[PDB]
């Protein structure tokens, strides 16, 4: 049996304020529903999920969490944005789908602090935020999704990005290139071309082919289209080159979103 | 190491391969409104809008986020220990008269020891830095102080004057 | 990890030409995305999937592949038509859903030739065709879907079709009766009425009840509505009668589509 709780009131919710959603340790957080009003998702900046003071996932703005959910075609409702720790799209290969999905839940056992920090923009009309938690029996943090932010310059022509962090033992579920002039992209590991120079229209067709929604000004490289976690990129301690070849038409700075995965460690990624 | 940081509009990424100045005091320079970041294993953020002394963290590359495109270049000198303090105080007074002659001439020389000069000219006098010229009796790069006006200069560098173009 | 490749250019793509998509042997083809322009799907006739020169699946026109995907409610996009070897609707009974779906993938190991032949109509404006392959590790052809074409005269009254091929060991996933005047149909094996004389409206209701889309002028007899492969007709060597009783209102020529299934054999069905 799961428990649906109305989280404690968020302290000091005001424009230009730096607030935090301190989660009580002991149980497992499958989903966290954040209700907002008097402020836009884009006005909720620097969203950071911290476990024991360390960064797990990061969102430039709350709007990126809305887009993250939209991509998987999850239920979107105005005035509310959810933190899906449990991945509903997961499919089991040697285990049940339910086990593969729940395996991403935010367990807090052994944790000292679990926080969701963020900054409220100064332009916020009259910010009002509350949270509800869908919890289950306590478990260690274990397998978690770690959304990381990276900024790189794209040229009009061909740009290559090979300096992406490769935490050993971790995996890569997907890579999202946020740019308005990306025509095609190619992904390779150690010379091996896992993703040919696929045109945007072709890449976007495959995405939609798997029930995903194409995000505006974004080139998504989904490594878990089938929902199989074993299809994701395994950051082998032996990989020599993890490269991305981007064919752009504009000269801009792209925001590269990398969805990492791995067993959370107090001294890990 | 003393390193440049210039502007244009978008993100900048100056990644010199050696964070010897990791566990080190940064003498970072800052204009108007920016955001920065620390990349040395972990990807971190930073927001700072005034000249500040920073402490040590890990660094292989620097992130440079931009809000205002048209701010100004800086030199973020990261050093193990960086302490710079000295204004004075003046112990000595010396009073004397300068010889005002023709054309642009030096009023005061570069002199590391000078703190302050209080000056009064008996004639209208144009005062400026090394750019001041007076091609044809017309002063450029100067400003006038009036005859009998007491004024002060608090620099330690050259100052120049002009009063007249008459040789005799 | 899967590999997305931009297949080699299709040779001699022109109106009235007979082209072929020669697939490189070695790996497994889960899906093949065929992009088309300057030609209609109906203008791409006699589509044949051949393994080692032998026929696997056949489509009168590329439009039949579009309808095949539409029926399962798969993502349809104008200018592109996919060959879904892996059946996304499959559900596992004693294995995972993923295993049951991937089991239909087009493995090429041991093959000498893998081709997708077709003819470009003469009326084609300015045919332009390209293909992309979603591949995975190599496997034998193994369990494959074998789409077969049959033409039979349908009367106004009652017609019976009992001469459908019954390859031993093979199965029948579904039967599609393409006619405009079919009122009701009855299916029986050895006297046993597995499908009562169901009215079109009633049959179509059950189809939609399982997330399927009803095709125009078609009476579909889906034997895998639940996605369970073991619900399909098992063509036992002992079966004495496999009959179809069609109640039509028109005198016409029907195109009977039979989706067979079985382990591919170089000298089999
Ligand atoms: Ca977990
Ligand atoms: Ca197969």
């Amino acid at each position: 049996m799961r428990s649906f709780l109305n989280l404690n009131s968020i302290p000091n919710v005001a424009a230009g304020n730096s607030c935090s959603i301190k989660l009580p340790i002991g149980q497992t957080y499958e989903v966290i529903d954040l209700r907002y009003s008097g402020v836009t998702p884009s006005q909720i900046k620097n969203v950071r999920v911290e476990l024991d003071g360390r960064l797990l996932s990061t969102y430039k703005t709350l709007n990126d969490l809305i887009l993250e959910n939209t991509r998987h075609k999850r239920k979107i409702k105005a005035g509310v944005v959810s933190f899906h720790f449990v991945r509903p799209e997961m499919k089991g290969v040697n285990v049940t789908d339910l086990v593969q999905q729940r395996m991403f839940a935010l367990g807090t056992v052994g944790l000292t602090t679990c926080e969701i920090k963020f900054d409220i923009d100064e332009a916020a009309a009259g910010p009002k935020l509350s949270a509800i938690a869908q919890k289950s029996v306590g478990t260690a943090p274990s397998w978690l999704t770690m959304r990381r932010n990276f900024f790189k310059q794209l040229n009009n022509g061909t740009t290559e990005i090979a300096d992406l962090p490769r935490p050993v033992g971790y995996r890569i579920a997907a890579i999202h290139i946020k740019a308005a002039g990306v025509d095609a992209v190619e992904f390779q590991i150690d010379g091996t071309k896992w993703r040919d120079l696929l045109k945007k229209a072709d890449n976007d067709y495959i995405l939609e082919q798997y029930g995903k929604a194409v995000l505006d000004n974004t080139y998504t490289i989904d490594f878990m289209l089938e929902g199989d976690v074993y299809q994701s990129v395994l950051l082998d301690q032996m990989i020599q080159d993890l490269r991305l070849k981007i064919d752009s038409t504009m000269d801009e700075q792209a925001e590269i979103i990398v969805e990492y995965m791995g067993v959370w460690s107090r001294n890990g990624f | 190491m003393i390193v440049k940081k210039k502007l244009a509009a978008g993100e900048f990424a100056e990644t010199f391969k050696n964070g010897n100045n990791i566990t080190i005091i940064k003498a970072v320079g800052e204009l108007v409104l920016r955001a920065y970041g620390a990349d040395g294993g972990e990807g971190l953020r930073t927001i700072v809008r005034q000249g500040v002394s920073i402490k040590g963290m890990n660094y292989t590359s620097v992130m440079l986020h931009t809000e205002y495109a048209q701010e100004i270049e800086y030199w973020v000198g990261d050093l193990d220990y960086s302490f710079q303090e000295q204004t004075t105080k003046s112990r000595d007074v010396n009073s004397f008269q300068i010889p005002l002659r023709d054309g642009v001439r030096e009023l005061l020389p570069e002199d590391a020891s000078r703190n302050r000069a209080s000056i009064k000219s008996p004639v209208d006098i144009w005062i400026g830095g090394e750019n001041m010229t007076a091609l044809n009796g017309i002063v450029d790069g100067g400003r006038k102080f009036e005859a009998g006006q007491e004024f002060q200069i608090n620099t330690f560098g050259s100052v120049n004057y002009w009063v007249s173009d008459e040789e005799i």
